[PDB]
């Protein structure tokens, strides 16, 4: 009884999708295949950048009077940026649904990234970078991806070296934004309470113009020891199989089954025909391989002996997540930009569930054994990591003896 | 044990998997260069020495049996 998430599309091949609700607030978003990754180490934080840019004024709306718009229906602006996606989207009301769509065509298209900006930013985002090394969580996932995949550009961070950021210019940016913010890799994504009929006119009326145009995991290990600090950081993944693949949904109930560190999170990071599948613990110095030998265990349990009981359990988590999430609008709108951009289609809950119910412990068993047995770790500490496990005895934790 | 052996900071650790690393890089490519470079610091502290018992042991030998050496001159 979902209502389905119908997709149109225009000339330029930007995507038009949008899911009609109830709820009188919508959230409409532009989504673009552009990331981290399309990047080529030369232009590292031109993502970044401009998604600091992209706020700060257009040609048609100069400066601050721009977001005075978007103060003015009280309506919420916010953007993110990952290593393959990049999401501008908009929180308003029902009735403001036509100029909020103005707004993002102005976002994406005719944007204005001033000189005087463009110094004022950078100072924002080099300080920011000075301190964003306070996070250790995002410290530790990004030694684990650039110890995954060095010599590679999934290796390289979304806000780049401090390096780049200083040596960023408007030509710059103007490439990153001519290359990679093509209307047929842009999905404009609405969700809540708009008529699709209404949301692709107004996308015809503007946004109509956007212009019509191997990656390798290497077992390894990257070991930041700072003693100082008061609790340790450690991720252990292995490579993933993609957005494409099904068996996500079993590795999913997988990382359900798992869920002695003071904190720990399994993470299925999903990326085009690869990924990082593994477990993120926050501990003190003295746990460390304690933590791991517990979780390596719990792994090797999942390739050899799972049971139905926790399989169900599994699903039962599963179920309830996707659905708990995709429940205000943006969780969906940013659910519908994601499926066009990765799936090409939006994928409905009841495709979801039968995924799901048609898992059980055997094909979860030979899916973990495919992806976690003998398999060579990507592995990133950061804190008092001294009696955390050097390679062979990770690797050699990454099987049994008695199978 | 392991986590209280000593204090570092800011000393960052990479490396690789051992089945992703080919197992003798550059072996005997640079393997002989470094053992001559090794040889070539250590031989003139080692060497003389032994060289020096070589010669102390051939010279025993030698004056030993010219010590056996009848004496030409005696019994005569
Ligand atoms: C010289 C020509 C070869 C060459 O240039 O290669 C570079 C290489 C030197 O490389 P490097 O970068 O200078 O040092 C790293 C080593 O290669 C790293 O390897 P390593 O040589 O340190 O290996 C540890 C060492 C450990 O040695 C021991 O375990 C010694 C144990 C005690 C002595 C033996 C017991 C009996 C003692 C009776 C007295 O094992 C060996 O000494 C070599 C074992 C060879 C086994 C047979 C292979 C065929 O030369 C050798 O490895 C020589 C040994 C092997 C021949």
């Amino acid at each position: 009884s979902v209502p389905e998430t119908q997709v149109s599309i225009l000339d330029n091949g930007l995507r038009v999708a949008s899911e009609q609700s109830s709820h009188a607030t919508c959230t409409v978003g532009v989504w673009i295949d552009a990331g981290s990754r399309y990047e080529t180490e030369k232009n590292n934080g031109a993502g970044y950048f401009l998604e600091h840019l992209a706020f700060k004024g257009t040609k048609n709306r100069p400066g601050n009077a721009l977001e005075k718009e978007v103060e003015s229906i009280g309506a919420h602006l916010n953007a993110y940026s990952t290593r393959e996606h990049t999401a501008y989207l908009i929180k308003a009301l029902s009735k403001d649904l036509p100029k909020v769509v103005e707004l993002l065509a102005d976002i994406v298209q005719n944007s204005s990234l001033e000189d005087s900006q463009i110094e004022k930013e950078r100072d924002v985002i080099l300080r920011e970078m000075q301190e964003n090394d306070a996070s250790m969580q995002n410290v530790v996932f990004d030694y684990l991806h650039a110890t995954a995949f060095q010599g590679t550009p999934l290796a390289q961070a979304v806000e780049g070296p401090s390096e780049n950021v200083r040596r960023l210019s408007r030509t710059d940016l103007t490439d990153y934004l001519n290359r990679h913010y093509k209307a047929p890799r842009m999905v404009l994504a609405a969700a809540g309470g708009v008529e699709h009929q209404q949301l692709l006119d107004l996308a015809q009326k503007h946004l109509s113009s956007v212009s019509r145009v191997p990656c390798r995991f290497t077992g390894s290990e990257i070991r930041h020891r700072d003693d100082a600090l008061p609790l340790a950081h450690v991720a252990i993944a292995v490579e993933g199989p993609g957005w494409a693949n099904p068996d996500n949904v079993t590795l999913q109930v997988a990382n359900a089954i798992i869920g002695l560190c003071q904190s720990f999170q399994t993470f299925n990071i999903s990326y085009s025909d690869t990924g990082l599948l593994g477990a993120h613990f926050v501990c003190d110095a003295m746990s460390i391989d304690d933590m791991v030998f517990f979780l390596q265990g719990q792994w090797m349990r999942l390739c050899t002996s799972a049971t139905e009981s926790e399989v169900t359990r599994g699903k039962n988590i599963l179920r309830n997540a996707l659905v708990s999430h995709l429940d205000g609008t943006t969780p969906v709108c940013e659910d519908i930009g994601r499926s066009l951009l990765t799936y090409g289609r939006r994928i409905p809950l009841a495709e979801w569930e039968s995924r799901i119910q048609e898992v059980d412990a055997q094909m979860l068993r030979d899916i973990c054994s495919k992806y976690f047995y003998d398999q060579c770790p990507a592995v990133a500490g950061y804190g008092p990591i001294e009696q955390l496990p050097d390679y062979n005895r990770i690797r050699s934790g990454m099987f049994w003896l008695r199978f | 044990e392991f986590g209280n052996l000593a204090r570092i900071r800011h000393v960052i650790s990479y490396s690789l998997s051992p089945f992703e690393q080919r197992a003798f890089p550059s072996y005997f490519s640079k393997g002989i260069p470094n053992v001559l470079r090794r040889t070539r610091e250590r031989i003139l502290r080692v060497a003389p020495p032994f060289v020096v018992v070589y010669l102390i042991y051939t010279w025993g030998n030698q004056e030993f049996e010219q010590s056996k050496r009848k004496n030409p001159a005696m019994y005569e």
